[PDB]
């Protein structure tokens, strides 16, 4: 009989992983605070990784990589793709991207009035400068600002931007496991490129929207709709671009965070942001280290957490995931 | 020459020096008997070895050491080992009745019956130095003795020898071996009192020594023994630039220079290799290249963290055996590049490396293999400071409840100290916080 | 590090004869006192307990006392009656009749000076005295009421070592009077300010494991004092023989008492086996860790899953495996985690000694302070409140000068004790 | 990668190696501190003695 503490309440995907686990009749949950845990479903925030892997009889895993922040920070992010010989300064698959503080953007910039080119850009969005820089000072933190795809994929009917959000799943030997589900977040209003300030259809996020139910379509629809429209199909067009986004980030900070040869073990649920544009190519947007799921994925998704993070290590009495291979 | 004078204190301390002042006469071919056919220079020398052992004028080496235990079991299997020549009976200090595990009966009570008598006998051994650098003082964080007589003891030392050095040698509380249920306490109350009189400090946490021992060694329950010889060979290497020709590490001031930039932040990590059983027959030896990797692996370190996810101040590289620069520095280069190893921008990122040909010395039918090469790595990291967190935390969950307090307070201690204590700690790891990220 | 031991009235004097023929087949000393052991263990710290005299002769560091020489003449004429020195028998003659007051206050008065007098000689021959231990029952007059007497006197000239307690408490299944509850709460409430350490020794338990467990239809105090003995030759295992521990009474106090008043340990044994049949299979580590552990190995008849181990002492004896006891230990604790209270990090400690006890290859003696022992008070407390809302029985005390008040403030004193249990229970 | 000050002896050789450049009390306070412990455990015990007077 196993036994796991919760250290996270505001966790959606955990709290169906802890549910699932006590009716395996396998598992017990503990206090918070008891340190006799084998599993360890942690706060977001100063985790206390430094007190794991020191109790004597006790394999421990937790659902966290310490350093893991480093991909999951709109600017660490971009620092780690910019100074990362593994991702070079032109990945062709990141937004040209920079970390300016409120208290070599400008280069950059001015070369746009050269040829008048794109000059969106995002934080939100803007088209001259001086305009978003105030904004990143009257809010008072660190922002990031990144180009803005000015040509995005339109799904029709309807003309509508949209972005993808993968499911990735990284165990305590580092293998990198992509939920075969995605989902696509729309945005229900017919995308058009002369009134930002009205980011409604801009902003393709599940709250900021307050043809497919909860502006989200699956995998399904959408590969139907690829082949129909474009001829192609959703592996060929956009799957093997976020395969390889997904295996070339994790291998990155690989050496940063694996628990290979440590006293405790770690796996992490991650969420990664993509954006298609209108010639079938593949962006990475963010990467979200405490993501939530679809309300349809929900069932299988978690099952699969305790299928392959956790009976891994700790087992009981064909698959969801594509094993991306490095 | 300069002297150093080795002051052992409480189980853990003397236990640990008899391993050291064992393996010392390996390396030096220093006899039971104190008798050492090597030094020509009889009754006298100011060679290397020196540094550690006077001679008498019939030509006896006797170890510059002061034991100390205010109870005569353990210091009593000194006086009839095998070793029992070496010291002379005035450096073995005994009391009748020990510190019961209890911080402030090791200081307050006990201890104030016995500082003058201690000091007395580190006084007699001071005045046959020359140029004494300093101290090294061993003990454990979780007795009523290593923490509370030591404690005691780094205060007068610090008054009574203004100006030189002293460097601890500190046996961090394991659960798997421990003796008491209040060596958090201890812990946490002996490094506040010791802070402030400590120049550097080697913390071995016995985990990490007992989980070398069943991994490396394959040893299934490993005793007091098994852990000593582990940790002697360690102090071995940390000490070799002391006793041995050299240009690194040479007095013990020179520990602080290369270790410790803030005075504070004093706990170098230390992590050695190879650890390769005696009984293991096929034993492919292991490369300069492999045997510096390994010194990156928190599976053999003196304590287990995680350095990637703290700051380096300072790194030094101590090898024994076949080893040249050359090997070292290509060693280095392609260790830089497949690591993380981040220093604090106000310090080089780089290595001081000492090398010493003779290869270690293992105590015959002990449980470690002869090697061709080892290395020992000192390197002042953040990350150690995981340490003082686990210990504070502990600490926290029984005080919050004031379990077991009564029995500092009956011995004339203050709750007040207890939450000073923990104060102190709280500042320490706020300053490892701040360098580290 | 000397222990001086002392047995007062007739069960801390029968308890305590089994105890030193135990430990003393297991020093290998015969009831003359010459020592005709194999290993060297069995001498290395037999001073603990044994004063050695010219011939070397080895002589319990013994006390004994009575109010009454009937069962001390039964020691005397007992197998190792002759090991005890015979200066060592303080005893009047009038009895205490069943009564604290008797053995606190009149009779026990007036022979306590020379029972101290006994005692001043005894320590004076230590190099470094850790304390004392008393066998004694709560229920009786002499054990009760002189016994409390003597360990308040003892604190007083000795106010710097252990005192260390057997207290046998009553119950109605092995009852000798209507007035055990209330020789049992004047005595409690002696022990909660006076002993650093008591072994709550409950007859209800004894009588509990020889009945059910032990398939005894009638038990006798032969079977409980078999029962007792193994207990106390168990607990006492540290301190008699060497270890990677250095045992002695007062870091067993440090480590098991987080708070002064709550020093109240609930013993258990493994395997329970009754007095003259022997069985042939040694436990395995993992069933010692078991029985140790389960509710009927304990000899304070109280529910450990009704409370929570705030500390633990585990003592395993024969050749077994370190490794395999380190194993059983740990799973015991982090399956079974949420008994433990979280906030005494790692209270479970465990030893094992190559030395086994008469008769079996394997056992394990359990010592815990655990906040369930409150059960063995309110169980006093009702039986006593019951007698006393009515003042039944009291002239037996009154007239030995006694006030209704005291009994007001020793009832309290252990209603307060039960309330300070409860608290660290929910903590 | 630079290599810096070797010193070489009979024993073995030491060296530095770069890769990239960067970015009390006294004895009667003590004797105090002692002496009021002592007095606080003599307290305690008076305080004892006192109730077993009583
Ligand atoms: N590595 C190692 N650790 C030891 C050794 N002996 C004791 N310890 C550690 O020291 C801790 C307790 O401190 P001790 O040094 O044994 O106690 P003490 O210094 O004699 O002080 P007292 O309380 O008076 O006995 C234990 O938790 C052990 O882990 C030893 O020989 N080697
Ligand atoms: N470079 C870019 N070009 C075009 N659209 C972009 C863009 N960067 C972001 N967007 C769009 O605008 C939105 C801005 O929201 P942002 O990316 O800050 O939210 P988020 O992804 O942090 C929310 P959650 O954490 O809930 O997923 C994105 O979600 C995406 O739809
Ligand atoms: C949670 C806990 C419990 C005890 C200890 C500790 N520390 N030192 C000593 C103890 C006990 C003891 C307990 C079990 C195993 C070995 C020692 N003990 C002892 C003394 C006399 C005895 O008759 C029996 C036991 C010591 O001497 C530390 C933590
Ligand atoms: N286990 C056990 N309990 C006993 C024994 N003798 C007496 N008792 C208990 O002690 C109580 C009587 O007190 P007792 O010690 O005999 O009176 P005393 O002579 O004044 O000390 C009774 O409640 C019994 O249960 C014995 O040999 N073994
Ligand atoms: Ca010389
Ligand atoms: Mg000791
Ligand atoms: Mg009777």
């Amino acid at each position: 009989m196993y036994t796991f503490v919760v250290r996270d309440e505001n966790s959606s995907v955990y709290a169906e992983v802890s549910r699932l686990l006590l009716a395996t009749g396998q598992w017990k949950r503990l206090r918070k605070d008891n340190p006799r845990f084998n599993l360890m479903l942690g706060e977001r925030n100063r985790l206390p990784f430094g007190r794991l892997g020191h109790e004597p009889g006790l394999v421990q895993l937790v659902n966290y990589y310490r350093g893991a922040d480093k991909l999951c920070r709109k600017a660490s992010l971009v620092k780690l793709i910019k100074t990362s010989p593994e991702l070079s300064e032109s990945c062709t698959w990141f937004p040209e991207s920079y970390v300016i503080y409120p208290t070599v953007f400008l280069a950059a910039y001015n070369r746009r009035r050269e040829g008048r080119e794109g000059n969106v850009w995002i934080a939100l969005i803007s088209s001259e400068a001086s305009e978003l820089l105030d904004f990143i000072d009257e809010q008072g933190q660190v922002h990031v600002i990144q180009k803005y795809l000015e040509k995005p994929l339109l799904l029709e009917p309807g003309h509508r931007k949209f972005d993808i959000r993968s499911w990735v799943l990284v165990d305590h030997l580092y293998n990198i496991y992509l939920y075969r589900e995605g989902v696509l977040r729309t945005s229900s209003e017919p995308y058009n490129s002369a009134n930002f300030q009205d980011k409604t259809c801009h902003l393709t996020n599940h709250c900021i929207q307050k043809y497919e139910e909860g502006n989200e379509m699956f995998f399904e629809e959408f590969n139907q709709y690829l082949m129909d429209a474009l001829n192609t199909t959703l592996e060929n067009s956009i799957l093997l671009q976020i395969k390889h986004i997904i295996r070339s980030c994790l291998m990155c900070i690989e050496p940063a965070i694996s628990t290979k040869h440590l006293h405790y073990q770690s796996f992490q649920l991650f969420g990664f942001d993509f954006m298609v544009d209108e010639e079938l190519k593949v962006w990475l947007i963010e990467v979200n280290g405490a993501p939530a799921c679809a309300q349809k994925l929900y069932a299988e998704l978690c099952q699969g957490i305790v299928d392959v993070a956790i009976s891994s290590v700790f087992p009981l009495a064909t698959s969801i995931f594509i094993k991306l291979h490095h | 020459m300069r002297e150093c004078i080795s002051i052992h204190v409480g189980q853990a301390g003397v236990q640990i020096g008899n391993a050291c002042w064992e393996l010392y006469c390996l390396e030096h071919g220093i006899q039971p008997d104190g008798q050492m056919p090597s030094d020509k220079t009889i009754g006298g020398g100011d060679d290397s070895f020196n540094t550690f052992f006077s001679e008498t004028g019939a030509g006896k080496h006797v170890p510059r050491a002061v034991f100390v235990d205010l109870e005569p079991t353990v210091i009593d299997e000194v006086r009839t080992g095998t070793y029992r020549q070496l010291f002379h009976p005035e450096q073995l200090i005994t009391g009748k009745e020990d510190a019961a595990n209890n911080y402030a009966r090791g200081h307050y009570t006990i201890g104030k019956e016995i500082i003058d008598l201690v000091l007395d006998r580190i006084r007699k051994l001071a005045d046959q130095c020359t140029g004494l650098q300093g101290f090294l003082v061993f003990h454990s964080f979780g007795g009523g003795t290593g923490s509370g007589f030591t404690s005691l003891l780094m205060e007068r030392l610090s008054v009574d020898y203004g100006k030189k050095s002293k460097l601890e040698f500190s046996i961090y509380p394991a659960p798997q071996v421990s003796t008491a249920v209040v060596e958090p306490y201890n812990s946490i109350l002996t490094t506040h009192t010791t802070l402030e009189h400590s120049d550097c400090a080697f913390m071995v946490d016995n985990e990490a020594i007992y989980d070398i021992c069943r991994r490396n060694l394959d040893i299934e329950r490993p005793t007091y023994t098994n852990l000593n010889r582990l940790i002697s060979q360690i102090v071995s290497s940390i000490t070799a630039s002391l006793r041995f020709d050299g240009a690194l590490n040479v007095d013990l001031t020179e520990f602080q220079t290369n270790l410790v930039p803030y005075p504070r932040i004093h706990f170098p990590l230390a992590t050695y290799a190879p650890v390769i059983s005696a009984e293991k027959a096929y034993h492919e030896q292991l490369s300069v290249a492999e045997i510096t990797n390994a010194c990156f692996e928190p599976a053999n370190q003196m304590v287990k963290c995680d350095p990637r996810h703290g700051k380096y101040m300072a790194c030094c590289l101590l090898y024994r055996g076949d080893v040249v620069p050359k090997d070292v520095n290509a060693a280095i280069a392609t260790i830089k590049t497949k690591r993380s190893i981040q220093f604090v921008d106000w310090c080089p990122t780089g290595f001081k490396v000492g090398i010493n040909y003779q290869p270690p010395t293992v105590v015959p039918g002990g449980d470690l293999a002869k090697v061709q090469r080892a290395v020992c790595m000192l390197s002042n990291t953040t990350a150690i400071a995981e340490a003082w967190a686990r210990l504070d935390h502990k600490f926290d969950l029984m005080y919050a409840k004031r379990a077991f307090v009564h029995w500092y307070v009956g011995e004339g201690m203050e709750e007040g100290e207890f939450s000073e204590a923990r104060e102190d700690m709280a500042a320490l790891e706020k300053d490892y916080e701040e360098v580290g990220v | 590090r000397e222990i001086v031991h002392i047995q007062a009235g007739q069960c801390g004097n029968q308890i305590g004869a089994k105890f030193w023929e135990v430990i003393s087949d297991e020093h290998g000393i015969d009831p003359t006192g010459s020592y005709h052991g194999d290993s060297d263990l069995q001498l290395e710290r037999i001073n603990v307990y044994y004063n050695e005299a010219t011939g070397n002769k080895y002589v319990p560091r013994a006390i004994l006392v009575d109010l009454e020489p009937g069962t001390m003449d039964s020691v005397r004429s007992g197998p190792f009656g002759q090991i005890f020195r015979p200066d060592n028998f303080v005893f009047g003659q009038s009895g205490a009749g069943n009564n604290w007051a008797k053995g606190h206050y009149t009779e026990g008065a007036e022979l306590v000076d020379s029972v101290l007098d006994v005692v001043r000689k005894e320590s004076e021959s230590c190099d470094c005295l850790q304390g004392f231990q008393l066998t004694h029952s709560l229920g009786g007059g002499t054990g009760s009421g002189m016994g409390t007497l003597l360990i308040s006197k003892i604190r007083e000239e000795y106010p710097d070592r252990i005192m260390n307690t057997f207290s046998v408490m009553p119950s109605p299944k092995v009852s000798d009077t209507v007035v055990e509850p209330y020789n049992a709460t004047l005595s409690v409430h002696q022990l909660v300010e006076n002993t650093d350490e008591t072994y709550c020794i409950d007859n209800e338990a004894l009588y509990d494991i020889c009945f059910r467990t032990l398939k005894l239809t009638t038990p006798t105090y032969g079977d409980l004092n078999h029962l007792v003995s193994a207990t106390m030759s168990g607990v006492t295992t540290c301190l008699r023989f060497p270890g990677q521990l250095n045992a002695d009474l007062r870091k067993l106090a440090v480590n098991m008492v987080p708070f002064p008043r709550l020093h109240f340990f609930m013993p258990g044994f493994a395997p329970l086996t009754s007095r003259g049949s022997q069985q042939y299979r040694a436990l395995t580590v993992p069933e010692l860790t078991q029985q140790m552990f389960d509710s009927k190995n304990m000899m304070a008849a109280c529910d450990p899953r009704h409370g929570r181990y705030l500390t633990v002492a585990a003592i395993f004896r024969g050749r077994m495996s370190m490794k395999e006891v380190d194993e059983q230990m740990l799973n015991v604790q982090n399956k079974n985690s949420s008994y433990f209270v979280e906030w005494i990090p790692n209270n479970v400690k465990t030893a094992v000694c190559d030395i086994p006890p008469r008769g079996l290859k394997m056992s394990a003696t359990f010592i815990g302070n655990s906040t369930a022992i409150q059960e063995l008070f309110k169980r006093i407390s009702e039986q006593f409140t019951a007698m006393f809302r009515r003042k039944a029985f009291l002239h037996w005390y009154t007239g030995e000068g006694m006030d209704e008040m005291e009994f007001t403030e020793a009832e309290s004193n252990m209603n307060d004790l039960v309330s300070e249990y409860q608290q660290y229970q929910d903590a | 990668m630079e290599v810096i000050e070797l010193n070489k002896c009979t024993s073995g050789q030491s060296f530095e190696v770069i890769l990239k450049p960067p970015s009390d009390p006294s004895l009667e306070e003590i004797q105090k501190k002692l002496e009021a412990a002592e007095e606080r455990r003599k307290y305690q015990e008076a305080e004892l003695l006192k109730h077993l007077a009583e």
